[PDB]
């Protein structure tokens, strides 16, 4: 079990 | 002061505020297919503090930064519970596992995610290990409590390798060398009454002198160990305190993203209903 989290846009850029 | 339903291509979504085409206040997101929720607050385009569920019902209720589980937290996953400070998406450094089932349990601190540095770990049958851990596995000296047995020495990759003393309550005791929870090498073994016995399993007094050495340094690893345990329950009853904040912040997410988008299938309460 893994966390998704989407890139850009709404989201800050993580890495 | 502004928000709404934004419906990505591989079916989730994100319900709640933006501001400056960020994510901005309380939001709700799901994952692809609609597949696990991340429920909350925002501060343009990061969570903060609320409740990530995965499909199975498992959770993660606390804070995050960067886009990770960061600060305070409790982690709840079937076989254990984990609770206390995250770093960066992983484990520590201070927190407590415990088990769902029995009375096993983990307390002190935790490096990439694993126990490692000092702490007790207390097993199902109600004894313990106090004192060094590398990598998960008990390393370097710490001592072995049983349920009234007590190893007090060194430790290599979980097992008593190299010097370390084993008293039994009844004053059956074995100073000398050990590999993989056996004595091995030179060391004597004392009986109640007191009649001691064999040399190797003059350089044993050597290895005697090395063993109780090793048990005394063992007994002030289990000294530090204690401190961290201490810490570690401190911070866990915090990520408590923090889970609480978290689901305070999921619930408004839930109620706005409710008045915003009032046909949007919030997957997060079916995930949890039956586990």
């Amino acid at each position: 079990e893994r966390i998704f989290r989407r890139t850009g846009g709404l989201f800050g850029q993580v890495d | 002061m502004s928000g709404g339903r934004f419906d990505f291509d591989d079916g989730g979504a994100y319900c709640g505020g933006w501001e400056g085409g960020k994510a901005h206040g309380h939001g709700l997101c799901t994952g692809p297919k609609g597949q696990g929720e991340y429920s909350g607050s925002w501060n343009f385009g990061f969570e903060v503090a609320g409740v990530y569920t995965w499909p199975s019902g498992n959770t993660f209720e606390g804070y995050w930064s960067q886009g990770k589980r960061h600060g305070l937290g409790i982690e709840t996953k079937g076989r254990w519970l984990y609770k206390g400070e995250w770093t960066h998406g992983f484990k520590g450094r201070y927190g407590i596992r415990q088990s769902s089932s029995s009375g096993a349990k983990y307390e002190g601190t935790w490096n990439n995610g694993l126990q490692d540095g000092y702490g007790t770990e207390t097993y199902a049958d109600g004894g313990t290990y106090q004192g060094q851990f590398t990598n998960g596995m008990r390393h370097g000296y710490g001592v072995r409590q049983s349920v009234t047995e007590t190893y007090m020495g060194e430790w290599k990759n979980d097992k008593r390798s190299g010097f370390g003393v084993s008293e039994r309550s009844s004053g059956l005791r074995y100073e000398g060398e050990w590999l993989d929870n056996l004595r091995h090498g030179y060391g004597c073994t004392t009986l109640p009454d007191g009649h001691r016995e064999e040399g190797k399993y003059q350089k044993v007094e050597h290895s005697v002198e090395g063993a109780q050495r090793a048990a005394a340094i063992a007994r002030q690893k289990a000294e530090i160990a204690a401190s961290r345990t201490s810490h570690a329950k401190a911070k866990a009853e915090a990520a408590e305190q923090a889970a609480l904040a978290a689901n305070q912040e999921s619930n408004i997410a839930r109620t706005l993203a409710r008045e915003l988008a009032p046909d949007f299938y919030q997957p997060g309460p079916e995930y949890q209903k039956r586990r």
